């Protein structure tokens, strides 16, 4: 009510911890601030066959990639690169 | 079979009209001011207090609430403006406490979290009022309570307004025990040191979670122990999670930090073994046919002008579908059936001055809604209540009494929204605070008073003039001005929405464009409890 | 039991009622005390408690001095019987 | 068979002791001061106002009450000191209203009569609070309500504290409707002109009686009609008993004068068709074995000294017979069974500081009394609540929470009497106002606060000194004195019984010699409603 | 939202440890012995009796049960060891009766079938006890009863233990009538001749099925008719399905053979018109994270060693997920929340000697479970109950009484499992037989007695020595040995699980590897009846 919710997330890219401030916009999009830079991200998940694909646009650049979340790890498979991101585990 | 085509409410407003432009500008300015004030309140107690709070390794209360509720879940915060300019020189953001309704483990829960950055979490009278209101809402709607306790006890300089009375601090423990007796879960998370009074909250709760070296429960703090008995002891040895878990037995769970405490709280809420059951018919939801921002143009900020409440109804209900009841009798009142997010609602709104026919129609509609177990929504925009010799001869007061009794005796969930003025006994007749609605919200352009300032000034001037004439004393015009002007100014100040929201006279000021959403949430929270049968008094025909 | 002749059968020695500061001491190390003689006056929690002499026996010694903290149920005066 | 000889409490006090003389002198002075203040309050609004009221041919409110109740019947007036020095420059005797319990046609009834001599019967906030308290008592004890209405509506200059909130003027109509729905009779006698708001009271009542040319009901008075609409009309044509009876239908009976109205009210109460039924065992009454005035010597006015509550118990119970429960465990608390005027009661009184054993004993006794459906009487004389490291390790707070929950969840009638100090959470643990006792009286020597003045001053001084040391700033002794002395003075003023009774924090200050009698009356009024079963929360073992 | 990651119980045992090897070997030997004894019991009454029973064209009782229940459905047989070495020279396999819970036409039903191969179906006292226990289980869990009647009436030589008392043969008819009055279906299938007493079973049943030339109902058999009156008549003319269906009206259905009778019984159960409704939250089932056979290594057969009950909990609960409650207070007791096959359960298990803190924690947890309507599971492994002067001064007995009262007053389904020792009042405190659990199972390594053999011997020796000393008589050491050794031997024999299961002191001895499954079935059968509210006595604080 009368304010915008901001969530603080932490992701371990290899050996480096990165903090992201995600602001939930009214129109369903997200505003992600990583360090100085800010990004407008909007996307969705659609399942074809047995594969779930994330179709997302970041700062007006659109892409799609197969998304698998397994055991505190996030795998994004695309036609230009494969990305593995580690979710921190609470103590 | 639900395939019948049905006409819908609503008309397209003239966006080119100058009146629409002016109303939109004024309402936009009001909403911007409200948003800025809400942001400043959200900032918290202060920068140095926040820095000290972080330096102790603790989370700020809003971060605690964000990490407690389900991800992405909406949060309905109540009374964000409590304490706004309530005290002369002391700033108490949000009343020093944060109360709201959220979703934890798929269960609607009432979260009450103390703000340790505002006077160390001390309880101002407005803080006690806000907590009591939240507890009353949870009791009425049968919602589990979660107390994120970090408080310094009652504020000593204002003790005379905090300790002794019925609606004072002891009512918190009374409500806690009563709601525990009714199988309404109480969970207390001791996130910080509780000097006194607040130490009873974990003791009376059904289940406790305490942080290892932050939370410390003790009936009297080391200063209080020194002042009363003279014994000297450290806070950790007096309280402490280890010293409480190991041999005291007060604590039920032991947490490493705030994140662990919130995780344990979510686990407990999951283990609550509760399932929501709905006792009303449900239909698929559908958006309204008109944008909600147009209300800014339709309503505006000036109360002298009048607008059709059917516009608001069409802008808030599902699919702009509305079934008006007794459309031509008592035209000044609009009563009908609609749906919000699939929930059936009976809408009663004002469209002018209340007449005898309007009161009779409202009584009939309230009786119907109570018979069919349908939640009621009131929209208050009251220019006044009809007064006059011919109306008194027809019992306008007795028809108002009919409507008042019908509203008071109702048992279905009732939600009131003040979109305009609210004066006189019309406020009572349209489910004011005294008649226990489940929720009460106001728009940033509302005005609430016993009557208008000029009416009260005229009444007082006439009283004084008649008394002086009976006494035989002259009553000059300068006396009239000196009697009138302060009354006008006082009535102008006391009618402000921010004045009415600083004290807990409502559950918050809401942006009109958000109205629908808020209502939805409220009605959802209103449907946890089963609907009982309604027993009416004597209908004075 | 009805006549209450045996109602006062219980007897005991002096003890500290609570934990708090000791306001005043009226008993010397070696003295003779009578029935009802005040031993110590202790102030704790906005309340003053006065300890009476249980019997008429003399006092061997005192355990607490002026302005000291005495824990609850702790002996105060070494007391002889009648 | 009830012929067993049973030992009785009580010992003959030493009338020759100097302590007895001093205590008797101090208590006698306090009682004399109380009686003089009560007489001055009884005098009424003022001499000129009384003369004008008589000149209109009307009876003063106390004469109305005397002529209404049965002849020679005792009358239990509540909150005689409401508004005593509450407002800076305005004198409001008795709060401007008279509330009490009396016997009409052999039925216990709650009489609420407006005092027209105090600001024309206008409603101050304390008047609204007093009326709401009386209505709550009538609701809880299931007593018919009689409203002798002669009011000028809400007091406009204080409207912000009278109109809008939940516990404000609208709650009167809400309670009226609710109690009407529960077959609790409402009778309104319109003894005079009601400008506004008060016009709704006869409308919502079950039966009305109005005087011919005195009582006039109108939603808006001629000044209000002129201010709002501009129409000019006389009061009689706007209201009037003839104009209301003949075609309006608001009035149900037509009375020539006040005496006729009271006679009609008695006839209606007779026609109520109600019969009192008792659900408790009854034994023949018997006077106590000791005079009640000796309490003056036993208790005194100085709270530093301590007395055995068994003396008070022996001076108030029937035949001085008392069956103590767990006499040697938790000696600081006295719990037992007795009889007052034949009614069985469970007495719980303080005899020192509350320990863990005392809390456990109190919880056990409350459970027993709730199981056997026995009314509870609490006697508060609280030096404090035990605090300390070893007590926190043993969960003194958790035992206090046990007692608090047990007291709160109780459903038997509960009556609290404050004969001494009442500080801290001990007030909550001994059925304070927040825990809804049926009645609450205090003696003229009581003191109620969150804690002692010196304790609060020491706590604040320690807090400030520690904060300055952490900041690195010097905290001088002059600062300590400037922080302490105002706190001491404020706590001294706010603890006065007259300060606590000016606001409605109790049902009146009572002469100790009358205690027994008052209790009797109260318990009688408490037995009209049936006793329900008690449901307890979770007992945190 | 149920996506939160939650830590799980359980640790991987050291399979290479010699202790694990020895414990596994001992438990495997015990389980093999149990399986062999169960096989021998399953063989039945005897080879010649089975041959004669088959020669009459009838099905053996186990074949009847297999053909009655739904195909592939599991069958939960109760008290397989009733009568095992109970009588000196008479062999009574299974008590001569077969009682179990199965699924007929998708409905959980209690099947009670007489074994005609054991003394012609005569009723031994243990047979009556077993049937009464089965009927009590069906009454408590609201399960339809099916009696496959083939009996020769009461066993005459033991008539004094079968006929006259309250828990004797007449209680069968009493329970039948009572359960009929509560809309719990009774179906009797007369598969063979019933001499007497058993003839009343079809008469009092709601619906009857009788085989044409096998089943014959008569109040007195031809021998009994000859002995009493002297009339001579054949069995078929005295009973017979034709002679009963055609004019007597006792029989309701007529069957050609056993298969037809079972088909008709299934049809009747289908026509029962019953639907199971669950009043508890359900979650998807999940297997535990560790194998169940490892329990053999973890528990072993020697009771002197001790093991963590958390291992068993992790091996039986769903997903090894467990939410411990008050982990550090009263560590000797383990209380928490878990799920079995989706059903929520509150697990209370022993981990040592019961202290005051353990009793208080158990009482609190039982109160919570009763408040939230959650079934309770008790795991008994009792080394003893803490005693001692300091414990008596702290009321160890009173805390045990607290726990006993809390367990007794509980109304949620309760299931007890004895995995180790069970001695003294601890057995009462952990929901023994006297406190009516819905089911009670023991592992093949349990021991149950009032106390240990050596403790009882020492107590008796001390008593005798003190009595002799008071008398003035010498008490020699040979007398001590003669007093001790028989007591040791008797306590050793009476504590055997087979001794406790020969009499109906439990519902059977279960293989630990099957534990989970059995519990599941039991809890399913426990959820047919709705859960009522719990009323507690006086909690002696
Ligand atoms: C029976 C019932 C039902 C209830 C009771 O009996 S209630 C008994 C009395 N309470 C206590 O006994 C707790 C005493 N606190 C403490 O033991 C601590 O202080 C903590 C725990 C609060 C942590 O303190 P902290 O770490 O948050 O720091 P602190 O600077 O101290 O925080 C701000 C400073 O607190 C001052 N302050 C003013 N009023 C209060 C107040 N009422 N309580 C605490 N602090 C207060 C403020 O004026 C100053 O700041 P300012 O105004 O000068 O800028
Ligand atoms: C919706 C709801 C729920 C409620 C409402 O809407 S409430 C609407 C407003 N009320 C009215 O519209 C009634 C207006 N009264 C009148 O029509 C009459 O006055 C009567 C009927 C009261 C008889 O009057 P009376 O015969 O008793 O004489 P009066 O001298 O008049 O009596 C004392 C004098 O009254 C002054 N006075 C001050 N405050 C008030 C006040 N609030 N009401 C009346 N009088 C007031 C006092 O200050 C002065 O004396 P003082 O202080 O100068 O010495
Ligand atoms: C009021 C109430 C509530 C109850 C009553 O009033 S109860 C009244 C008395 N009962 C009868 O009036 C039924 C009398 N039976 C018969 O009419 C038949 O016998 C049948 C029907 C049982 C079929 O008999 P069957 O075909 O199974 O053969 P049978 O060899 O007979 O079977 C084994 C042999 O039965 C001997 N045996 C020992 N005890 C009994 C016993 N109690 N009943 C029957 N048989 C018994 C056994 O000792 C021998 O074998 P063993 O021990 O020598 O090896
Ligand atoms: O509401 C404001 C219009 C002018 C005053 C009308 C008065 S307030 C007293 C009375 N009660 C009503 O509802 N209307 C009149
Ligand atoms: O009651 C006055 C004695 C001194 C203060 C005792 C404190 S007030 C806060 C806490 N709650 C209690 O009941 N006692 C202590
Ligand atoms: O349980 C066996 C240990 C030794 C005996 C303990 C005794 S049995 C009588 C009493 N009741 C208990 O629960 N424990 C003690």
């Amino acid at each position: 009510l009368n304010i915008s919710y901001t969530r603080n997330m932490t992701l371990k890219d290899g050996k480096n911890n990165v903090a992201i401030a995600v602001t939930y916009n009214h129109d369903g999009s997200y505003s992600m601030q990583i360090e100085d830079k800010t990004f407008q991200v909007l996307g969705n998940l659609y399942s074809e066959g047995d594969c779930t694909y994330l179709k997302c646009s970041v700062n007006g650049v659109a892409s799609k990639a197969k998304l698998i979340i397994l055991e505190n790890t996030i795998y994004l498979f695309s036609k230009e690169g494969s990305i593995e991101i580690d979710i921190p585990v609470p103590k | 079979y639900h395939g019948d085509s049905v006409a819908s409410l609503g008309t397209q407003p003239d966006l080119g009209s100058a009146l629409y432009q002016e109303n939109y500008k004024q309402m936009k300015a009001l909403v911007n001011q409200l948003h800025e004030r809400v942001e400043h309140i959200k900032l918290g107690g202060g920068e140095k207090a926040r820095a000290l709070h972080i330096s102790r390794g603790k989370l700020l209360p809003r971060e605690r609430i964000d990490n407690l509720i389900d991800p992405g879940s909406p949060f309905l915060e109540l009374s964000q403006f409590a304490g706004y300019q309530l005290y002369d020189n002391e700033e108490v953001p949000g009343g020093g406490i944060i109360t709201g309704i959220g979703r934890v483990s798929g269960v609607e829960c009432m979260i009450i979290a103390n703000d340790a950055t505002v006077k160390g979490g001390a309880y101002y009278p407005v803080t006690v009022k806000k907590q009591l209101r939240a507890q009353e809402i949870a009791m009425q709607n049968r919602l589990p309570c979660i107390y994120l306790v970090d408080s310094g006890g009652a504020y000593l300089p204002r003790q005379a307004d905090v300790f002794p009375d019925r609606d004072h601090f002891g009512r918190t423990f009374y409500n806690q025990a009563i709601m525990s007796s009714k199988n309404i879960a109480q969970i207390a998370v001791v996130m910080g040191s509780c000097t006194a009074g607040g130490a009873y909250v974990p003791a009376m709760a059904d289940e406790n979670i305490i942080v290892r070296k932050q939370g410390t429960i003790f009936l009297a703090g080391p200063p209080l122990v020194k002042a009363a008995t003279g014994e000297e002891v450290s806070a950790e040895d007096l309280g402490g999670a280890d010293l409480h878990c190991r041999k005291s037995g007060v604590s039920d769970h032991w947490a490493l930090d705030d994140h662990h405490a919130l995780h344990l709280t979510r686990k407990v809420v999951r283990n609550l073994n509760y399932q929501k059951k709905l006792d009303v018919t449900i239909e698929p939801s559908e958006e309204p046919l008109f944008p909600a921002d147009e209300l800014y143009g339709i309503v505006g900020a000036n109360l002298k002008r009048s607008f059709d409440v059917r516009e608001v109804i069409a802008r808030i209900v599902d699919g702009s579908r509305f079934t008006e009841f007794k459309a031509f009798y008592g035209d000044t009142l609009v009563t009908g059936f609609a749906r919000i997010f699939g929930y059936p609602v009976g809408i009663v709104g004002n469209n002018g001055v209340l007449f005898s026919e309007s009161a009779k129609k409202g009584t009939h509609f309230v009786q119907l809604c109570c018979q069919r177990n349908i939640p009621l929504l009131f929209l208050q925009n009251i220019t006044g209540f009809m007064v006059g010799r011919e109306y008194e001869a027809e019992g306008i007061a007795k028809d108002g009494a009919k409507m008042v009794a019908a509203v008071a005796c109702a048992q279905v969930p009732k939600i009131t929204l003040i979109i305009g003025g609210s004066y006189g006994a019309g406020n009572y007749g349209m489910c004011g605070r005294a008649y226990s609605p489940r929720f009460l919200y106001i728009w940033p352009n509302a005005r609430i008073s016993v009557m208008g300032g000029e009416q009260a000034a005229n009444v007082l001037a006439t009283i004084t003039k008649d008394q002086r004439a009976r006494e035989g004393k002259q009553f000059s015009s300068a006396d009239e001005a000196a009697l009138k002007e302060p009354i006008i100014k006082k009535f102008e100040e006391e009618g402000n929405p921010y004045y009415s929201s600083a004290r807990v006279w409502d559950d918050g000021i809401i942006d009109p464009a958000d109205t629908r959403l808020v209502l939805g949430l409220s009605f959802s929270a209103a449907l946890n409890a089963p609907i009982e049968k309604t027993d009416f008094g004597i209908f004075r025909m | 039991y009805l006549s209450s002749v045996s109602s006062q059968e219980t007897q005991g020695g002096p003890l500290a009622p609570m934990t708090g500061t000791i306001e005043k001491v009226f008993v010397k190390a070696g003295d003779k005390v009578k029935a009802g003689d005040s031993l110590m006056v202790m102030i704790a929690m906005k309340m003053e408690h006065t300890i009476k002499s249980p019997k008429d026996g003399t006092v061997k010694k005192v355990f607490y001095r002026e302005g000291a903290q005495a824990n609850r149920h702790t002996p105060l005066v070494e007391f002889e019987e009648e």
